[PDB]
């Protein structure tokens, strides 16, 4: 009943309070321990008392605007204190945003017109603060952003955002286009789908424009004022709600469509925000907020929540405050781009470099080739320019920051090269020869590689210093990920220098240590293998796709295979071998190994090719390639498809421990989002180091229970899986 | 498991179609009370006060079809206060389940006279119209696959390897072997003709059946379109890893038919017939109820079947008659493969792709399509089984007497 | 030939309709908490030797729909082979269940059985899935129907109870439910329900009015039964001029949400489990009387059931009645002359709740306990039900 989290017998103040001479109260939140507004103890104490004194001046009061004194409006609830709940602090968690929404709900049913004036950024908590309002007005400002972004920490909104938005937009539409995926918009975007209700074109102007906003609504609708549509005694929620029949036909697939939509991947969050918006619009108000303040407890306390709260707000933070980026370096502003190839590499760093706002030399061995490059780009702004995107005016200068060339002349007044060549080391040094005295004395000499160690790369320029790993990842213009490599002779300068490109462009750096393979390309290898692996022991190929989608792949292990090459597959394992028996030791091959051998003496050794694990016509994936399970004596072995899915996810977990144990990586963090943005490792598990901390099965939770099953894979599948003494005690 | 029930009569109204159909005018109520005054008409000395209880399947209990509509068959046809009216629903099952409940109470030796049977006014009262605890709950519809029947059904085609062509070949057999039976007279004193407040006829026959079906007909025919709304089919394959693709041979030509219509049973005690002078006509033998993957929801028939003639100490050999439900075209020839059933056998009359599946009616329909087929020929046993959403299965076997 | 034991008996507490506790809850959960329940009292129990699942449901729309005992089945992850069927038989379904799967089990045809009712009231409301008999206008002027309170103040009427007498039981009724609970009588058999966090949902029967006096009961007003109802019920009961209306909300049953399950079997099939048998179903009946006046099912059905089992009520050591109307109760005590001291010695639904379909299931365990609990022989167990059913069983403590 109560607005405060204690009830017996001292936090910092929040909210400053303004009473005008019209009766119109402002609240102006100003967190005084930091530069954002958060949904911590702090502003629930502060906003307790802020509403006590409404109710308790209620005679006096006309009015209500909630404002920030902060660059963004409200932003987050305490992630911190969230990480940190076990299941026993259930009923801390749930009470928690019980005493949030109360709280809210008392602002909302006061009698009197409430107006959001969002300045900034108002995301999650500060939205939900926001929705409580019944008129809310943004400053259509650059950097704004408005929506519900919890569920990519692997929760849900618990403090009345869900409930409202259903209550809004009904089910489907608030589920889908707000919720399931935590989707962020624009104020003019906001305002489109009715999140937002007006637009100023500034700040200063927010205030004012809410008072007026209070002062013509009591005038004009006095009885209605300060009562949401949910609240009228007539209300329809739209879509209807679940007894009405046109969303009842519809109803019982919203949970396979979801189902469809993941793949079968263990991502609780998604759907207790689907039973939480169905459950509540049965329900009357206060009924919906309660459950859902029982399914945000639910995904606050389980394992998942943690490992996405890891990843996705403390690892990305760790990132983007330059934690692998050398510390006393300055800045060196980028002029001219060089890119030497104009495959899909090269033609989507072209287009990265060039989006960002870089003059980009694309430089090929004829000009048809390097112009076909370009119309990589093209493309990628003909579709952008239909789905209304950009302008034509944008697009057209985009364009023209790209000049393709065969001429290496062309090169001059470049200071940062970016080479995606065929992955061979003497083509390499070839064609970084040709450039490397034209281009500016001071200029970056980047390779993207996916395997060749880049010490090796550097012998081929005279400038050693700035030679540095550069890799991207297909599609570069979809993939947020840059893995920078650092060579044996690459200065700390030349590291900074490559982050700041990075973000820049507006992609996440990982800083990683020269050894073959690096991380992402030796690590993605131990999954693919695995996959084949299984074929090769007579497992359905319809199996090992299924398991690796519903382990949380974005794409089956087969299918990848065939993009990855199974020629470039064999000569990265032919390379391994040539390490081991040219040191007088002897090899031992991944089971693997025989399945690509057998795929390339068959003429499908990929895509590229025409053929591989998949048929291909008319450049489009048609199906599995019937031979297969004759080839391989498929159906003959029937492991438990959780066995094939933790195969895949374990091989990964064990590689990247080795990783981090030989210093390739530095910090989990860089091993997380790394294995998350390069490879492809589930969202959920919070990357390929977490898992092994956040590893949850039958028999239990954590490093321990990693152990355990890695050993259990171990005796049932091969040495291979036993554990590194790191994680032993 | 002391007194032996015997089935006395088994009397059906014709099928209405879905689309412009002959009963959508008429209440599911009315169709029930028809029979119940047919049953009347055929036994008019019978001492009403001795039926203790009346058991109707149905599947949508809802509108027209709520608040137990087996009580309001009781008093609006003005039978005895004192002769109950329960309600079922195991979905498709629903008819023979209170057949069988009916059966089971008389075994007891706690009721001596039932009637039981079902009804389903599917033109009036679609299904899903009741709502259902799996649907209105994601976190329950997530957790347990819930797919709709039709991609299980291709689904067991997709597995087994039933063609198309096969799936239609049983179609066009079974709009041949009911028009056939219509023909021959064979439901002459069965199907009962429903008739208006005035004695006018509404309806007297099959009106779903296509007796002019042909291969060709059929292979023109769309596959199935809570089809078309997506999702379905990649979580079935969720499931069913191993398997690639499904592949979507049943239509609406090869799937059974939304039709109007009501049946009704007289069970008995031998004593309850003796006293009330009734003719008794089949004796039930076993009963079983059993169960498979809910996913693929469809193949529950088969255990059910081994499960009653496990019981009743028979073998496929000691079954005259085979009936099972001709819910889809697969269903049935999974059923037969099997269980190595012969094809002079099954559905020898049809099934409810000609005549149509009134889902709370149906186990009672083909119960008493298997009295009367039994005496027809002078055989002795039959086994009458249906699918049942959810993954479940009932069987049932009878002994012409 | 097979005897039907009955192993288990629990239940939900009730929730109230107002501001209830388990209005946030569904009706599955309701079961799947109770099948929870079960298994944590014999987690070796071989779960492919239950046969079926029977629950009564009154009102089966929407949360309710789509055969709720199946629903039951799946979400609780019984296995497959365990069956799910509803039933409805109005006010009975609990006990209807209780008493089929204890016939299936005579047969010998079914193993093991769970049997059992939901009605969750606050969120399916009765009358919510419609029926031919209220809303069909033919047949509903020729079945002569209104709504069961009037019946119930009809029968006061005839009878002779006075406003003071309905009361004088409802008083007896909160303070009965109110000993057997302070008395730590429902310990074991009402299950609390909790959420998917395993906190506290409701622990208690809230409907439950523990401090009831006599003079704040002769406070309350007289209780849709709205518009032309009692002219219907006195052109059929042509001999009395005026009907007078003595019931409220305080001699009434509550309106409210819980669930009740009972697992029944044959001795050889609970031997195989290593299960102890609580009490044997002796005998089940049902009958009827008139549909108008609703509410006298329970005698005839209590006649028939007492002399299929070869007993008089002097045999019987506990008679249990739902408390559906006060009048109800007191007319059936005056036609068989019950002891006062045998007759709903626990409290009952006036105190702690009517939830439809699982009423039955519920005072069918409350019964299996207080046997138990006292060491006595033989109890009695009826409802009343709608369009003048009525349904009667006997157990046998073992």
């Amino acid at each position: 009943s109560s607005h405060h989290h204690h009830h017996h017998s001292m936090p910092d103040n929040t909210i400053q309070w303004d009473k005008d001479a019209d009766g119109i109260v402002t609240l102006t939140m100003d967190d005084p321990s930091g530069s954002t507004n958060v949904m911590n103890e702090a502003y629930i104490e502060s906003m307790g008392k802020a509403v006590d004194r409404l109710v308790a001046e209620k005679d006096s009061i006309t009015g209500v605007v909630v404002a920030s004194a902060k660059k963004t409006f409200f932003a987050g609830g305490d992630v911190k204190t969230m990480i940190q709940a076990r299941p026993e602090d259930a009923g801390d968690v749930f009470n928690t945003v019980e005493t949030i929404k109360r709280q809210l709900r008392t602002l909302e049913t006061l009698g009197k017109p409430v107006v959001a004036a969002i300045n900034g950024a108002a995301l999650g908590g500060g939205l939900e603060i926001a929705l409580a309002c019944h008129h809310r007005i943004a400053a259509d400002v650059k950097g704004s952003q408005l929506g519900l972004p919890e569920v990519t920490l692997g929760l849900l909104p618990g403090g009345g955002g869900v409930t409202r938005t259903v209550r809004m937009f009904g089910i489907q539409n608030a589920f889908v286009s707000v919720l399931a995926q935590g989707t962020r918009f624009k104020p003019a975007k906001a305002k489109e789908i009715g999140l937002v209700d007006e637009l100023v074109a500034t700040v200063e102007e927010l205030v004012p424009a809410a008072k007026a906003w209070i002062k013509e609504e009591l005038k004009a609708n006095p009885d209605g004022a300060g009562v949401q549509p949910w609240d009228k005694k007539g209300y329809k929620m739209p879509g209807g709600t679940p007894s009405s029949p046109g969303l009842a036909a519809i109803l019982p697939s919203f949970p396979s469509n979801l189902r469809k939509q993941l793949k079968g991947a263990p991502m609780p969050a998604p759907r207790a925000i689907l039973a939480a918006a169905v459950e509540g619009a049965q329900v009357d108000f206060d009924t919906a907020s309660r459950i859902e303040s029982r399914y945000f407890a639910s995904l606050v306390t389980g394992q998942v929540a943690k490992n996405m709260m890891q990843a996705f707000f403390f690892d990305l933070q760790a990132i983007n405050a330059g934690g692998s980026r050398p510390e006393g370096i300055g800045k060196t502003p980028i002029k001219r781009i060089g890119v030497l190839g104009a495959g899909m590499m090269g033609a989507g760093i072209a287009y990265v470099s060039a989006k960002a706002g870089y003059e980009v030399v694309l430089k090929d061995v004829s000009l048809e080739a390097a112009a076909k490059g370009k119309g990589y780009s093209e493309k990628l702004e003909a579709k952008a320019l239909e789905r209304g995107r950009t302008t034509q005016e944008r697009s057209d200068a985009l364009l023209a920051r790209i000049t393709p060339t065969a001429d290496a002349a062309d090169f001059k007044g470049v200071d940062f090269v970016i080479e995606a060549v065929f992955e061979n080391q003497e083509l390499k040094h070839k064609v970084f020869g040709e450039i490397e005295d034209i281009v500016e004395p001071n200029a970056i000499l980047g390779s993207n590689t996916s395997t060749l160690p880049i010490t090796g790369l550097a012998t081929g320029v005279k400038r050693q210093e700035d030679f540095i790993g550069i890799h991207f990842f297909s599609p570069v213009d979809k993939m947020p990920l840059v893995e920078i490599i650092k060579g044996e002779k690459t200065s700390d300068e030349a590291l900074a220098r490559v982050f700041d490109y990075t973000l820049a462009i507006g992609k996440t750096p990982i800083v990683v240590n020269d050894s073959r393979g690096f991380f992402t390309s030796r690590v993605i290898g131990t999954f693919v293998n695995e996959a084949l692996a299984m074929l090769g022991e007579g497992v359905e190929p319809a199996s090992i796709e299924q398991a690796g989608s519903q382990a949380g792949y974005p794409a089956p292990p087969l299918q990848l295979s065939d993009e990855l090459n199974l020629e470039l597959m064999h000569k990265i394992a032919v390379a391994t071998r040539k390490g081991v028996e040219d040191a007088g030791g002897t090899y031992q091959p991944h089971p693997a190994e025989a399945v690509v051998e057998k795929m390339i003496e068959l003429g499908r050794s990929g895509r590229l090719k025409g053929a591989g694990f998949y048929e291909y016509a008319d450049g489009k994936r048609s199906g599995l390639w019937p031979g297969l399970r004759e080839t391989f004596k498929s159906g003959s072995s029937q492991p438990p498809l959780q066995d094939m899915i933790d195969r895949m996810l374990f091989a990964e977990a064990l590689e990247t421990q080795k990783c981090l144990d030989e210093g390739v990586l530095t910090s989990t963090a860089d091993a997380n989002i790394g294995s998350i943005m390069g490879i492809g490792f589930p969202p959920w598990t919070g990357g390929s180091a977490q898992f092994i901390v956040g590893y949850s099965g039958p028999a239990g939770t954590g490093k321990a229970a990693f152990v355990a099953r890695a050993r259990e894979l171990a005796a049932a599948y091969g040495d291979r899986f036993l554990p590194p003494e790191s994680l032993l005690s | 498991m002391s007194e032996e029930a015997f089935i006395y009569e088994a009397i059906r109204t014709p099928r209405g179609k879905q689309k412009n159909g002959s009963l959508h005018e008429v209440k599911p109520l009315s169709l029930v009370v028809g029979l119940i005054d047919e049953l009347r008409k055929r036994h008019p000395d019978l001492d009403e006060n001795l039926i203790s209880d009346v058991i109707l399947g149905c599947v949508s209990p809802v509108g027209d079809q709520g608040g137990d509509i087996a009580r309001a068959a009781v008093l609006a046809s003005g039978m005895p206060v004192t002769s109950g009216g329960v309600q079922l629903n195991r979905f498709c099952a629903s008819g023979l389940e209170a057949v069988n409940t009916a059966a089971q109470k008389v075994r007891s030796g706690w009721d001596d006279l039932v009637l039981a049977g079902g009804v389903e006014s599917m033109s009036r009262v679609p299904m899903g119209s009741d709502g259902g605890a799996m649907g209105l709950d994601p976190a329950t519809n997530y957790d347990v696959m819930f797919v709709p029947q039709s991609i299980g059904a291709d689904l067991i085609a997709t597995i087994e390897g039933f063609s198309r062509e096969d799936v239609d070949a049983y179609a066009l057999r079974s709009q041949q072997k009911a028009a056939e039976a219509w023909s021959g007279g064979y439901f002459a004193k069965s199907v009962v003709p429903v008739r208006d407040q005035n004695g006018l006829l509404i309806l007297d026959h099959d009106e779903h059946m296509r007796p002019d079906t042909t291969k060709e007909g059929l292979a023109k025919l769309k596959p199935a379109f809570l089809a078309a709304l997506g999702g379905f089919d990649d979580v079935a394959l969720q499931k069913y890893h191993w398997v690639e693709k499904i592949n979507h041979v049943h239509t609406g030509g090869n799937s059974s038919g939304i039709v109007d219509g009501a049946a009704l049973v007289m069970i008995g005690s031998a004593a309850a017939g003796k006293l009330q002078g009734l003719t008794p006509r089949a004796r039930i033998v076993a009963t079983a109820t059993s169960g498979a993957d809910p996913v693929i929801m469809l193949t529950g028939p088969t255990p059910a079947t081994r499960k009653v003639l496990d019981r009743a100490g028979l073998t496929v050999d000691d079954i005259d008659l085979f009936e099972l439900n001709e819910a889809f075209a697969s269903v049935v020839l999974k059923f037969q493969k099997d269980l190595n059933i012969p094809d002079e056998k099954l559905n020898v009359n049809g099934g409810a792709i000609a005549m149509g599946h009134p889902l709370g009616a149906t186990g009672a329909m083909i119960l008493g399509t298997m009295v009367d087929e039994l005496e027809r020929r002078n055989a002795r046993r039959a086994l009458i089984t249906l699918c049942i959403g959810g993954g479940m299965g009932v069987a049932t076997i009878i002994e012409r007497v």
